């Protein structure tokens, strides 16, 4: 599903190394190291960023996001 | 916010 | 106060657009050569808007007549449109703070971003085609309009009236490769890619050309500038660096070799750690 | 060959662990993590990119692309 | 708890490979690797940030910090 | 020896995951992955940069680079 | 000690994957990788970085630096 698409709110590393950011009022982890500099990157930038998951609640995790200019 | 018309 | 914006020649739309640049802003110091600068909009309170009367489709007549713009002084944005034959205001719903006295306003269900029009209207802007018919066919649709919820030939009439009143004011670049539209072979403009990349680095834009002061070029995301006829060529008027002027950090730019850039654009390519790291630690 | 220039229109990372670049309305993806900071700088700076392949397609795999301010 | 939150103020790369930030007065290192170009770009941009630790006297050692947009 | 000082002229990575770059009018590569980014900020701000090698023809590789601003 | 403080007026990446940094004159080196792009950084927007050893002859390894906008 496409969980959230907008800006990135914030961002945050937490303890066990997962990456957390919020998106449209909800916070969304992600295990993907390749990810982390990418997702600050945008938060930068204000890309628009979207959120692809199998659940799309605050906490949900996810491995897939597209980087948008718009 | 995206951006507005 | 109330502007036209008269579409009959390439000179009618540009003096058009000069009048109100130079009513609701002032000229950068260390950007402005003659009358034709980058300007900052001059602080008004919030809610705060001006009327724009849309006329000239027809050249020269006193016809299509009908069609008000209410654009938000601040910010530049259209709050929405008037029908002025049944006085009747249609406003998009991030802007129930903007009150018209003497109309009947119809407050809608859809917003303004470009996100929602392009939904709305199934038509990107990247590509989008704008000519004298098609602005036609624009007021021609919002004239017809009625009820609380954009249609899809409103919004594409809204896509193509905002592009060549507001975005134009903003960019010296769109006023230019738009008027092209306007002359007698009645070409067609196409808005570019790079158009729309210019509006969307818009409130980036503002918070950097304030700090420019001669320097070799200036770097804003996509967005490069490599001499101040390059500014000027494309740039007309900026945000008082509003929310849209910052993004994240305090920090609007760093000069690098001579090049002015935003801080937030360098940041977000010096944030990678050593290559070998990032591609072996999967 | 050339397969496509321009700048980065989007960028996106897949479950797959793939990554996409929409170049001159054409996507293409590249499994290289080393490519995922190049295009997305090029991407945020406006950069324009030449993607190079044996065998142009949309849709299909890169490791080879040119960068250009 | 959250220990500090505000604008780096200095960063420092340290021989044991770990990495410290003063912020609001007070210092704080992190073992994860990954902060390092991250915080370094925050304090370029001025970044707003909130330090999460345990213990929040200058000298502790964190593993989260959120990226804020103030 | 100095094979070649100014600015990148362009970069590009290689199906075999070297990198190459042309700097006054000649091409080098190298196999070391962590020049990459470097290289490509470099090309991003205007670095005037040095190619250092043994070999400094045109096509030849490289692993030491000087880098310079204005 | 503070070995030096001031600019780096140039870096280099070496043969041996080390990094030097010239810093008020003199030049320093480092084997650590992640010191790589924070001292291009350092370099680029114009921090004062604060070179920190147990040695500080001209030549000399370093791996504790301060960065300071």
């Amino acid at each position: 599903a496409d969980c959230a698409k907008g800006k990135i709110e914030f961002s945050k590393y937490n303890e066990d190394d997962t990456f957390t950011v919020k998106v449209d009022g909800k916070e969304y982890w992600t295990s993907r190291w390749n990810l982390q500099p990418l997702l600050q990157s945008a938060q930068l930038t204000g890309m628009t960023v979207t959120i692809k998951s199998s659940t799309c609640e605050s906490g949900s995790g996810f491995a897939e996001v597209q980087f948008n200019n718009d | 916010r995206r951006r507005r018309a | 106060r109330e502007f036209t914006i008269d579409f009959s020649t390439q000179q009618s739309y540009v003096s058009s657009l000069n009048s109100i640049r130079t009513e609701i802003s002032t000229p950068l110091e260390h950007i402005s050569q003659g009358t034709t600068s980058v300007s900052v909009i001059n602080h008004t309170p919030p809610g705060s808007y001006f009327a724009v009367d849309i006329r000239g489709l027809d050249v020269y007549q006193a016809r299509f007549d009908h069609l008000r713009l209410i654009i938000e002084q601040n910010n530049l944005y259209v709050a929405g449109f008037v029908n002025t034959a049944t006085n009747t205001f249609y406003r998009f719903s991030d802007f129930t703070h903007i009150s018209v006295p003497g109309v009947t306003t119809v407050s809608m269900t859809t917003d303004s971003s470009y996100t929602t029009l392009q939904r709305v209207a199934a038509l990107e802007r990247s590509g989008m085609q704008i000519s004298r018919h098609s602005l036609v066919s624009s007021y021609l649709a919002l004239m017809e309009f009625s009820g609380n919820t954009m249609t899809r030939d409103a919004s594409r009439a809204v896509l193509r009236f905002v592009t060549v009143t507001a975005e134009a004011l903003r960019f010296r670049q769109i006023q230019r490769e738009f008027r092209q539209a306007l002359s007698e072979t009645a070409p067609v403009y196409t808005m570019t890619p790079g158009d729309v990349d210019l509006t969307l680095n818009w409130g980036r834009i503002s918070n950097v050309l304030p700090e420019y002061r001669g320097e070799d070029g200036v770097r804003v995301g996509r967005i490069s500038f490599n001499n101040i006829s390059a500014i000027l060529g494309t740039v007309a008027v900026i945000l008082n660096c509003q929310p849209e002027c910052q993004i994240t950090g305090d920090r609007p730019v760093i000069k690098i070799n001579n090049t002015l850039w935003e801080s937030n654009t360098a940041a977000a390519f010096l944030n990678r750690k050593s290559q070998f790291l990032y591609t072996t630690g999967k």
